[PDB]
RNA sequence: UGCU
């Protein structure tokens, strides 16, 4: 019940849209909470060390 | 090429709303059907920038 | 002895169309927001400075709008019209400057001229191009004379601020609560902050509710912090009833029981109640003084008005506590519309406070630690900001004020141009501060207070039935007054101060409150007096004629509004059994001796509001006039609005009649104005042959229609033929679709952009890829010109490219790749004209307009201006038509079983009254509550040798004898609709799919497939098609073959389980792609689903 | 290959190249339309 | 200014002199057209100042 | 925009006297009188040549010229 | 935003 790591699903359930228009893609926000939660994983170790 | 006849005159041809690549010797369908995306699907996802993204 | 009757009394509606009606309150609106109150925003806002490195500042003189100009020129002006941005998909705005002076080094330097920003400038304003010009200039500037205009051009595209409707600020509203306790609320709202707050009687006693208070306290507590201790003035203040003092007796039981006696205890007692943001009590202070009841102000911490007004407001709640008298929400005459001007102002104040917070943070960052050079506001004066907001305010629609918490959306939508009526029926439309939050059915019922104001017709039908409505022909939207003269007159009359007299008065039952905009002005004795020497000042003119005054007898309340926004409507003076307009008053507006303000000032017809019409008795027509009457209906078709106004003969049809027509000539088919064929929009639909209606209305003449039709009038015929007009369908005759009946053009936009990236590279128009073996274009490049780009003149099919585009994909030799604007269309189209425009980005803005000439066929879609739409169901030959003794064959045949339900005897009306028009060469007039009689129409036919019943004898073109019952021949005005089957058919093969979940996309335009929903999957399940609904849903939609592991259950690839690394158990199973992905999404959520596979035996 | 367009206003014969900025002589308009094709259409009375 | 579909609408809405005896019907196709089933008319107006 | 030729319910040729219709409302020749001195006895082509707007010369306003 |  208490998690330690995270099932990250594959890209079929993310879909990515590459915008050749601009200079961005169009994300879903699955990727950007997995971005989010590696990045806090990274600075919490970080401020341990 | 042409998986039956070797031919490389494959061409993209819709047939009714269809996008098809076929061969224009004897009509062999090379691939067929396009997965795109739809609006609601569109409008959920979120523009992310490569300023981000990238790093 | 009847009484006279003026008969030119509807010429007075001309005089005030002039100078006011439909579309001038917008113009006036915008004109007024640019000309005053952008000024006085300027004026509060004129001065910013930094905390750091005082005697610093940024001070501002005054700021200018200008002209609307174009800044596409290399750092040059230059006059744009509104044409040429909607051909440029550009903003139709003006610079707006300012003179600002400031202090670099301690030195003064001025500016006299410098940018700040542009503001969107709305079509025939004060500063637009188009006002003041004849229509010799609109066709120089390629704009229609006949254009409503009010509407702002941003991007290219039209965006229209709809007007909406809130309750009334500063009122007590005494309603049930949710349980159904009978309570009071007041949302008081100054210009600072807005605070709701409540009193409930949840168990007998007072307590009140406030935002900002941990728990409710009674009412007595907040009396003795008040300044006012005594229980026996409390008492007086409250009522001196004996059920007053029997309900109030336990609120000061209850505060007996506690040992708060004092301002200092209970000013304790608020304080320790009070949440977080003696300290307790000064807090408690400023919270009763500023916080609480906001709108009620205080002139140093005196908080008898105060005191007096939560007083008044328990005795309302102990008075509705008995009877039921309770207010209703639905009552317009406490409703307010706030026009685009106030919106504007709103936005224009965040903005600016925005642009000065910027700018300050900027000073303090940048001139302590920079450099001994002297920092000045020049340098970082951002001139994009302003525009940047105004433009994504007006186009997104979404606007987000967090000074004032203010989330708003859908404020504005694009204009539509489907036709002249379209549009000038949506610029007068109404949006509700609901926006269809729950089916309450009380405001979308038509309240009796939309007398003369809305269209009680005129509503969308659909969801949004009852939230969106309509302005009436005749009405007005009241500003803001200084309330000066006001209240000066006000105490000049005898109103005694409140603050000289204990509450005691105020239970009397001669002594009648007078309320100012919610706050109280003081009590009054024998307010009849008042009243007429009130409203006697406002028609001599000494003050403002849209101040409103209005008496409630029931709460012994006079309330003088002089806010803006509310609605107000003209109406004739009646003294003594005779009103005051004349024949020689009307013999002198028409000869041009006075026009409606000289009206106005000579006391003849005056502007009343919703409470004032409560109490005023009105008059529909002269001979209904009584001895209890003070005011006269001017004309009674004006209750219509704009939509409406096209309904020949209404009162003779049903409501839902009239409301299905409001909404199908909101889609009529028919020309948009003079400059149709230079517009270029996204889709646009013509008639051929347009003919003006032979029945047409007051209304109609007035709004021009009868030079912009929107339809035919046709030899219709009601009665069965073949059986293909069974329910509400029609049949149409071959012979008149082919000489041009219904002829109908179909123009649509298709645009390029050829834009430059960062890099040093732009997107080229490649020319026509030319066969080696013939020497020609291909079939595919056939229609392009040798610029690449498709000419005007020529035939566009399926499949066919018009610009052959080519983008670079580094953004060493560059590589283009192809991309070009291929054409989706079952038919084919005509190239019109190919306009290219240059913006200041270097981009090429290319615009083809297709054209598309459709024929009149089988599923095509008619209304006849009543409601009675229907479709093509069958198109028979001249021969196989009927044909009367002169010949006459019918073009269209409708279904007469269609008039006993629905009661259209308006559509027999209007007939019968064409056919005396087209005999006789006159046009009758269906104007509502009048018109042309049938007696004069009967006449017209017996004198020209017809029935006087329109039932003619008809002979039977198939058989060629003679028909037993006589049909019923006349015009009568079909309109069509943009409704075609050609665009509504739909075929979808397999077709692409969704990345996301492989199932058929949803639109028809992107190809997309239908959708057996949760009601088709219970009819089949019903059916018990087990196979059908297999087949349909699994097999047809989303077929797909996964591969799963016997032993640990989970999802395989390519037989393979990573998970037991092993392929023996791993077996392949037929599932849908969805429930594929469901099982992916559980396993991702921690909820595995572990499959347990075995024989189909 | 000489390229015609018309203008907006001055309704103009004028002949510009490839990638050139979009004006038209004696004036300052900016909207350029291109000539009717001279290929023979075939259309239909129906 | 008028469409080209609706001038030939209206151009097709023009009656004809000609006497149609004298004449047969244009047989499937054969957009050419043949001197016993056809007939020209040339129309060319150019509007100028005057 | 502009006067049919033809007259949709019967056909017959009205394009022709539209000019003749508007020399008549120049005249002093009322609605009525004009369309039966026009030779209209049927209500139809007095229909279509009554109930018809001139919009041609509006858009040739607006034409390039 | 429109349509039944
Ligand atoms: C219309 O005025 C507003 C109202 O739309 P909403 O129903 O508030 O949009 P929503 O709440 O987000 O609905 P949903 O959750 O189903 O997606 O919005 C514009 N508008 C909404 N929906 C449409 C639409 O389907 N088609 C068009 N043309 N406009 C739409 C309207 O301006
Ligand atoms: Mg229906
Ligand atoms: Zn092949
Ligand atoms: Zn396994
Ligand atoms: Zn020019
Ligand atoms: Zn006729």
């Amino acid at each position: 019940l208490i998690l330690t790591r995270l099932l990250v699903p594959p890209l079929c359930i993310r879909p990515s849209v590459v915008s050749d228009l601009k200079s961005g893609t169009n994300e879903d926000d699955l990727t950007m909470k997995l971005t989010e939660i590696i990045f806090l994983n990274d600075v919490i170790k970080k401020h341990r060390i | 090429r042409c998986p039956d006849c070797g031919s490389t005159e494959l061409v993209e041809d819709s047939h009714y709303s269809q996008s098809q690549l076929v061969c224009s010797d004897c009509g062999c369908v090379v691939t067929e059907g396009v997965l795109t995306t739809t609006f609601s699907d569109e409008g959920n996802l979120r523009e992310v920038t490569y300023s981000r993204s990238t790093g | 002895a009847p009484i006279p009757t003026v008969e030119e009394k509807w010429r007075l509606l001309p005089a005030f169309l002039k100078v006011k009606g439909l579309v001038k309150q917008h113009i006036d609106s915008f004109n007024y927001f640019i000309n005053v109150e952008i000024k006085k925003i300027m004026k509060a806002n004129e001065k910013v400075t930094s905390d750091a490195d005082p005697m610093w500042y940024l001070k501002y003189l005054n700021i200018y709008v200008g002209l609307p100009d174009v800044e596409e020129s290399f750092n040059v002006t230059r006059p744009v019209s509104p044409h040429e941005c909607r051909l440029r998909d550009m903003t139709y705005s003006a610079p707006i400057t300012v003179d600002i002076e400031y202090t670099r080094g301690s030195q003064r330097i001025i500016r006299n001229a410098l940018p700040i920003g542009r503001m969107p400038i709305m079509l025939r304003s004060s500063n637009c191009v188009l006002t003041g010009k004849t229509p010799a200039e609109f066709a120089k500037l390629n704009e229609c004379p006949l254009d409503p205009g009010g509407y702002f051009i941003v991007k290219g595209v039209e965006k229209v601020i709809l007007i909406q409707e809130q309750l009334s600020k500063n009122r007590i509203i005494v309603e049930a609560d949710r349980k159904g306790a009978v309570g009071a609320s007041v949302t008081s709202s100054t210009h600072e902050k807005k605070s709701r707050t409540n009193m409930a009687v949840k168990q007998g006693r007072f307590y009140l509710r406030h935002n900002t208070l941990s728990e409710d306290i009674p009412i007595v507590i907040i009396f003795k912090a008040m300044g006012v201790e005594s229980d026996q003035e409390i008492v007086q203040m409250i009522g001196t009833e004996e059920h007053v003092m029997a309900a109030f007796g336990p609120s000061l039981e209850e505060c007996q029981k506690a040992q708060i006696f004092t301002q200092m205890q209970a000013l304790k007692y608020i304080g320790n109640k009070v949440r977080r943001q003696k300290t307790k009590i000064e807090e408690a202070r400023e919270l009763l003084a500023s916080t609480i009841l906001t709108h009620v102000p205080v002139k140093e911490f005196n908080f008898r008005a105060k005191c007096i007004y939560t007083a008044v407001m328990v005795r309302r709640v102990i008075l509705a506590q008995g009877d039921n008298k309770v207010d209703d929400r639905d009552y317009y005459g406490n409703k307010r519309l706030e026009l685009a001007g106030q919106l504007l102002s709103l936005l224009f104040e965040d903005l600016f406070k925005k642009f000065n917070s910027e700018m300050k943070k900027i000073a303090d960052q940048v001139i302590p630690k920079q450099r001994a050079a002297q920092f000045d506001v020049v340098k970082h004066m951002r001139q994009d900001q302003i525009t940047n907001g105004m433009v994504n305010a007006i186009s997104t629609g979404n606007w987000s004020l967090k000074r004032f918490k203010m989330d708003r959306q859908g404020v504005t939508q694009v204009l539509s141009r489907l036709s002249y009526i379209s549009a000038l029926g949506m610029m007068t439309r109404i949006s509700s501060q609901f926006e269809k939050t729950r089916k309450v059915s009380g405001p979308r019922s038509l309240q009796p207070s939309q007398w003369g104001m809305l269209c009680p017709s005129d509503t969308p039908e659909g969801e949004a039935c009852g939230l969106v409505k309509n302005l009436a022909l005749m009405t007005h939207i009241t500003t803001d007054m200084e309330d000066g003269p006001i209240v000066k007159l006000a105490s000049n009359l005898g109103v005694e101060d409140v603050n000289l007299l204990c509450g005691e008065e105020l239970s009397y039952p001669n002594v009648f409150l007078v309320f100012l905009n919610g706050n109280i002005l003081g009590v009054i004795r024998d307010h009849k007096k008042l009243v007429n020497t009130f409203r006697l000042m406002r028609r001599a003119g000494y003050i403002n004629e849209f101040v409103s005054i209005s008496t409630n007898l029931t709460d012994r309340c006079v309330y003088i509004s002089s806010d803006g926004g509310r609605l107000c409507r003209p109406y004739i003076i009646v003294k003594k059994q005779k009103p005051a307009v004349t024949n020689k008053h009307m013999e002198e507006l028409a000869q041009g001796y006075r026009n409606f303000e000289d009206f106005l000032h000579e006391s003849l017809v005056e502007y009343l509001d919703v409470n004032e019409e409560n109490d005023c008795n009105i008059a529909l027509y002269e001979h209904t006039i009584n001895k209890d009457t003070t005011h006269l209906e001017i004309e009674p078709f004006t209750l219509l609005g704009v939509c409406a106004g096209l309904i020949p003969y209404p009162h003779h049809n049903q409501s839902p009649r009239n409301t299905y027509q409001c909404a199908m000539g909101k889609q009529a088919m028919g020309t948009i104005g003079y400059n149709q064929r230079n517009r270029i929009d996204t889709l646009m639909y013509l008639l051929a042959y347009p003919q003006k209606p032979m029945v047409k209305t007051k209304t109609i003449e007035l709004i021009e229609f009868e030079k912009l039709p929107a339809g035919q009038n046709a030899t219709v015929a009601v009665m069965s033929y073949s059986g293909y007009d069974i329910e509400d369908a029609l049949v149409l005759n071959k012979a008149s679709l082919d000489r041009g009946f219904g002829r109908c053009l179909v123009y649509k936009n298709a645009k390029c952009t050829l834009k430059r990236y960062t890099n040093q590279t732009f997107d080229k128009v490649m020319g026509p890829m030319l066969d080696a073996a013939t020497r020609k274009p291909i079939w595919r490049h056939e229609i392009l010109d040798a610029d690449g780009i498709c000419s005007p003149g020529e035939k566009v099919e399926n499949k066919q490219v018009l610009v052959n585009k080519s983008m670079p994909t580094v953004t060493q030799q560059p590589q283009y790749k192809d991309v070009p604007i291929t054409y989706k269309g079952a038919t084919d189209s005509y190239i019109e004209k190919v306009m290219i425009s240059s913006n200041a980005e270097d981009a090429f803005l290319i615009k083809m307009l297709l054209r598309q000439t459709r024929r009149p066929e089988i599923g095509d879609k008619f209304s006849s201006r009543h409601g009675q739409k229907g479709v093509c169901g069958l198109i028979v030959p001249q021969e196989d038509m009927p044909f009367c003794d002169s010949g006459i064959c019918p073009d269209i045949i409708m279904n007469p079983h269609g008039f006993p339900s629905r009661m259209t005897v308006g559509k027999l009306i209007e007939l019968l009254a064409g056919k005396a028009g087209v005999l006789d060469g006159r046009f009758h007039y269906g104007t509502a509550f009048g018109g042309s009689k049938v007696k004069d129409v009967c006449e017209d036919l017996v004198r020209h040798g017809y029935n006087y019943l329109g039932k003619d004898y008809v002979t039977s073109g198939i058989t060629g004898e003679p028909l037993e019952a006589y049909i019923y021949f006349g015009p009568v005005y079909y309109q069509k609709l943009k409704h075609m089957v050609l665009d509504k058919m739909h075929a979808r093969a397999r077709g692409p799919r969704a990345v996301l979940t492989r199932q058929p996309t949803e639109g028809r335009s992107r190809d997309g497939g239908l959708r057996l929903g949760e009601m088709e999957r219970d009819c089949l399940i019903g059916y018990g098609a087990s196979m059908l609904l297999l087949e349909r849903l699994m097999i047809s939609s989303d077929a797909f073959e996964v591969d799963v592991c016997g032993q640990c259950g989970l999802l395989g690839y390519s037989g393979w389980c990573h998970y037991c690394k092993s392929s023996c158990h791993v077996s392949s199973l037929r599932i849908p792609y969805a429930c594929k992905l469901l099982f992916q999404e559980l396993q991702s959520m921690n909820i595995i689903p572990r499959l347990k596979l075995s024989k189909y035996n | 290959q000489p390229m015609i367009y018309i203008c907006g206003e001055c309704h103009t014969e004028n002949e510009i190249k490839s990638r050139d900025p979009i004006r038209c002589r004696e004036c300052g308009y900016r909207i350029m339309y291109k000539k009717r094709t001279k290929r023979l259409v075939v259309f239909d009375a129906r | 200014i008028v469409q080209d579909e609706i001038l030939a609408h209206r151009l097709g809405l023009i009656p004809i002199h000609a006497d149609p005896r004298l004449f047969e019907y244009r047989n499937q196709g054969d957009e050419e057209g043949t001197e016993i089933d056809t007939l020209q008319f040339r129309l060319q107006v150019r509007c100028t100042r005057n | 925009m502009i006067i049919p030729v033809r007259c949709f319910t019967c056909g017959k040729i009205v394009g022709n006297k539209w000019e003749a219709y508007l020399g008549l409302l120049q005249a002093e020749y009322t609605e009525g009188d004009a369309l039966d001195a026009l030779g209209l006895k049927r209500y139809c082509c007095r229909r279509m040549l009554l109930a018809h707007v001139d919009l041609i010369e509006k858009l040739l306003n607006y034409a390039p010229l």
